[PDB]
RNA sequence: AUGUUGAUAU
RNA sequence: GCCGUAAACGAUGUCGACUUGGAGGUUGUGCCGGCGUGGCUUCCGGAGCUAACGCGUUAAGUCGACCGCCUGGGGA
RNA sequence: UACCCGCAGAAGAAGCACCGGCUAACUCCGUGCCAGCAGCCGCGGUAAUACGGAGGGUGCAAGCGUUAAUCGGAAUUACUGGGCGUAAAGCGCACGCAGGCGGUUUGUUAAGUCAGAUGUGAAAUCCCCGGGCUCAACCUGGGAACUGCAUCUGAUACUGG
RNA sequence: UUAGCUAGUAGGUGGGGUAACGGCUCACCUAGGCGACGAUCCCUAGCUGGUCUGAGAGGAUGACCAGCCACACUGGAACU
């Protein structure tokens, strides 16, 4: 129930940085980011409509580290909830605690943030939550626990967060090591690279 | 034999429009005239007129706009072989409200718009669009 | 400016004394994305030239669709040959719910939200023709008001 | 026949 | 059909038919091999395809295919059959399950091992 | 008002009983056409007034015989 | 006047 | 007297209404060789329809009523 | 017992199917219409992306495949929503009982039809807005819904009498 | 590719019977009653809320949960 394999070959397949390394150095220096993985990597075959849709869904999944069953449930939810289904889906994925812990800047990667949550180093409005998929709601404080504040992982991550673009929907304090989930991110707040309608098509077919 | 004079009127209009006829003349009846009013008031036909006593003849004057005939379609709905009656909540919107359904309600023949407003259902005579 | 889309490439054959002469057909659609759409069908011995021929024909044979805020005015039925298409206006954020041939016509035409179904033959050429036949004979309130000799709010 | 052709 | 005709005689649905009637809506059935033999496929194929006539627990006699390279079935071998025709053996509507009951798994198989009843190589 | 049905008399041969056909008229559940659907009732006719042809009003009551749980109210029309 | 046939797969 | 079937065919059910034309054939009739007006019929063809071929006021067009019939090839 | 606290150490914890097209994923070797594959089309006859293995890859993941079974796609029984010159389909032709359908005007009736009201349509389930289990599944508050049925009272255009 | 079925049968009168209406039963009378709107006969089947699928209309289904029915080795009978 997690991908434990090599992280860059995921990125190389998608042909795009999925932030599965910390960003201490460029992805270009760590791998051949241009080339897809394996023997027939340099080959770039003509991709079908299904293949385009698939690769888009697999991109978004691989960023947030969601496996297919759980991802499909998010789609079903996003479709159920009112509004545009595609932007609903990305909202649900941003709402995940392991993502929120990454976005604030406590994990270097989302898999590190997932290790933080998993290992009972995170609190949400006081209480310890060790579920990666937990939906962090608006006006919720997320916090490092006092034993976990001494970790070098958290401080080092908080430095990398400054180099990254700041989420407008999160207000964080690096000193106290806690941040508010102010509001649900709009589609504008999230990246324009993700083509959510392709994912909607993929599950709508 | 002749067993649906309404379908016959609709067909005379449909055919007459296709044949770029100025006017179409059928044998008259109260219900035909009632429909002719709704088609006049909604602006599908131009005018009508009954003429005669023993055998009255209805005479619809047909409309054409920019060359084309105004009645795009005109479909019998309720027919002798299968009567269609709808409640007020289930009245049909023809062409998303851009066309009419002619409805015989307890308060006379009228559009489905007028029937919705009057809070009545009834027999769905035809669609026009 | 124009969204060009390739729907179908097909290999076709005439027989001669020598044997079979193969050639390529390309079916394309072009549109502005604001209710102007045209299909083109081009034949050549090579696929590129068939496509280039299809695109050139498509640009010269565009028609005007009277759209309503990125969806249809009303339900429409198109027919061509064995293709019977049905298309219905949808709510915002529906997307195009359509098969691949109809999808391409509707995307380039500028229909964002629509429920479509192709009944009968799903032959790409005839489906495209039935769809565009549908779109071009879709009435707006304004032209309905015009023909009936009323105002738009009398109609609506 | 010929126990099974065209030459 | 007129409405009055349908009122008098409604639409009958296409009845539909099993391609695996001897299973009697069961995922598998057991049986006993009466004959184990080879047979030649129809055109355009050529082979000696390994089949067995089988008497099922429910009394039906069927031919079943034995898939994979090599098998250990003789007459009076107890085997498990499942649905699945062999396209180029007319009459063969079932496959034997390799590695169920007396039918062995395929020797020295490495890929699609679950399909051929082969336990995982010890690595 | 008291609940009554109305129907034609189809048999009067029983002593102090009639058979009454209640003609209903029903939209067909599938095909939408309106269909005549009879329902016959054995009906108590004390005095033996009614004959075949007559329209009659009838009301439900206690069982009177094996087949009768309906009584004559009035003859609406005669033949 | 008559005047047969052309193995299998590809 | 029986049989009860045929590529028993227009491979096109019956009845009714409506919808540009042209050239004939046949059989009435009215008005004065012409000018109408009915019936039945052959060929062409327009819109429309049709997968196409074609059909096209004697529709396979546009409609209504009722009936008959079809539901992959074989097995039949 | 849930839960909390402490300890030690990455320690105790990844497979299954697939990669000719449909369908995301390709090469080498072996085999040589054999052995075998196959949902459908098909593949294998000595240079096999289709067999078998390997390397690489794709998809799912404590599951993954296969088989069985239902609906869908199938407007392929077509009420919504199909056909019948030649594709399957007009009885060989008629008369005609039951049945279906019925020109036009007025009155009347109120069966169909329509309108309103009332009663009923168990709870659960589904759906919506909330709440509670760290989350979720799950549990649960209130609603909506239950498209129906009956009764009563009106309407009278249309259909019936 | 089941067209006729039915003599307590259908109705009446009176007596008996049941907690209760009733051919529930009996005697007598009448000759009815059911059926192409499918009786009778044959096969299959517990029914429903629902469930699965479906855009819907439908199609399929009735395991768990809840309502109703039926049965308790087989056949029959009453007693309390
Ligand atoms: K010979
Ligand atoms: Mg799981
Ligand atoms: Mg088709
Ligand atoms: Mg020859
Ligand atoms: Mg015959
Ligand atoms: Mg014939
Ligand atoms: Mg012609
Ligand atoms: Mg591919
Ligand atoms: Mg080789
Ligand atoms: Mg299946
Ligand atoms: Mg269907
Ligand atoms: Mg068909
Ligand atoms: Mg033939
Ligand atoms: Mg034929
Ligand atoms: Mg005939
Ligand atoms: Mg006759
Ligand atoms: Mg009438
Ligand atoms: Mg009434
Ligand atoms: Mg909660
Ligand atoms: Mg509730
Ligand atoms: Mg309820
Ligand atoms: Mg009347
Ligand atoms: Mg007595
Ligand atoms: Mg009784
Ligand atoms: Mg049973
Ligand atoms: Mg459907
Ligand atoms: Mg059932």
């Amino acid at each position: 129930a997690r991908y434990l394999g090599p992280k860059l070959k995921l990125s190389r397949r998608e042909g795009t940085d999925l932030f599965l390394k910390s960003g201490v150095r460029a992805i270009d220096t760590k791998c051949k980011i241009e080339q897809a993985p394996g023997q027939h990597g340099a080959r770039k075959p003509r991709l079908s409509d299904y293949g385009v849709q698939l690769r888009e869904k697999q991109k978004v999944r691989r960023i947030y580290g969601v496996l297919e069953r759980q991802f499909r449930n998010y789609y079903k939810e996003a479709a159920r909830l009112k509004g545009n289904t595609g932007e609903n889906l990305l909202a649900l994925l941003e709402g995940r605690l392991d993502n929120v812990v990454y976005r604030m800047g406590f994990g270097a990667t989302r898999a590190e943030a997932r290790q933080l949550v998993s290992h009972k180093a995170i609190m949400v409005n006081g209480r310890v939550v060790n579920i990666a998929s937990y939906q962090v709601s608006p006006n919720d404080v997320v916090s490092i626990r006092e034993k976990a504040k001494k970790q070098s992982r958290v401080k080092a991550a908080l430095e990398l967060a400054e180099q990254r673009e700041k989420p407008t929907w999160l207000e964080v304090d690096a000193g106290k090591m806690e941040g508010t989930f102010k509001r649900k991110p709009e589609r504008s707040d999230l990246s324009a690279d993700i083509n959510e309608h392709l994912i909607v098509e993929l599950y709508s077919k | 034999s002749m067993q649906d004079p309404i379908a016959d009127m609709l067909t005379r209009i449909r055919n007459g429009q296709a044949a770029n006829k100025a006017a179409v003349t059928m044998p008259s009846s109260k219900l035909k005239v009632a429909i002719a009013n709704v088609l006049k008031e909604e602006g599908f036909i131009e005018d009508f007129k009954v003429e005669g006593d023993t055998k009255p003849e209805l005479e619809l004057t047909l409309k054409y706009f920019q060359g084309k005939a105004v009645v795009e379609s005109i479909q019998r709905v309720s027919r002798p072989g299968l009567r269609i009656y709808k409640r007020k909540d289930e009245l049909p919107k023809v062409m998303a409200g851009l066309g009419i359904a002619v409805v015989s309600t307890s308060k006379g023949v009228m559009t489905d718009r007028a029937a919705r407003q009057a809070g009545l259902g009834g027999e769905i005579i035809c669609y026009v669009a | 400016e124009l969204q060009e889309k390739l729907i179908a490439v097909n290999r076709v054959s005439k027989t001669v004394k020598g044997g079979r002469i193969f050639s390529f057909t390309a079916l394309t659609v072009v549109g502005d994305g604001n209710g102007r759409v045209g299909f083109g069908y081009g034949k050549a011995r090579e696929v590129p030239a068939a496509i280039q021929k299809a695109m050139e024909k498509a640009r010269r044979n565009m028609i005007n669709v009277a759209l309503n805020n990125g969806t249809l005015q009303h339900p429409v039925k198109g027919v061509h040959t064995g293709s019977r298409v049905f298309m219905q206006p949808a709510s915002e954020g529906t997307g195009i719910i359509a098969g691949g041939a109809m999808r391409a016509v509707l995307e380039v035409a500028g229909v964002h939200n629509v429920l479509a179904k192709a009944y009968g033959s799903t032959n790409p050429i005839n489906v495209v023709r039935a769809t565009i036949d549908g779109l071009e004979n879709m009435n707006s309130p304004e032209m309905v008001a015009a023909k009936r000799g009323k105002s738009v709010e009398e109609i609506l | 026949x010929x126990a099974x052709x065209a030459g | 059909a007129t409405v009055n005709q349908l009122v008098r005689k409604p639409r009958a649905r296409k009845v539909a038919k099993s391609n695996v009637p001897a299973l009697e809506a069961c995922p598998q059935k057991r049986g006993v091999c009466t004959r184990v033999y080879t047979t030649t496929p129809k055109k355009p194929n050529s082979a000696l395809r390994k089949v067995c006539r089988v008497r099922l627990t429910n009394g039906f006699e069927v031919t079943s295919y034995i898939g994979g390279e090599g098998h250990n079935l003789q007459e009076h071998s107890v085997i498990l059959i499942r649905g699945g025709r062999v396209k180029d053996l007319p009459g063969v509507r079932y496959h034997t399950v390799r590695g169920a009951l007396d039918c062995s798994g395929v020797k020295d198989r490495k890929q699609a091992r679950s399909k051929y009843g082969v336990k995982r190589p010890k690595a | 008002k008291i609940r009554t049905l109305q129907g034609r008399v189809v048999s009067d041969k029983m002593e102090k009983s009639i058979v009454v056909a209640i003609e209903r008229f029903v939209k067909h559940p599938i095909y939408g056409k309106f269909i005549k659907r009879t329902t016959k009732l054995h009906v108590h006719d004390e005095n033996n007034e009614c004959g075949i042809g007559d329209v009659v009003e009838i009301r439900e009551c206690r069982p009177l015989s094996k087949t009768k749980s309906w009584t004559l109210v009035r003859v609406v029309e005669k033949a």
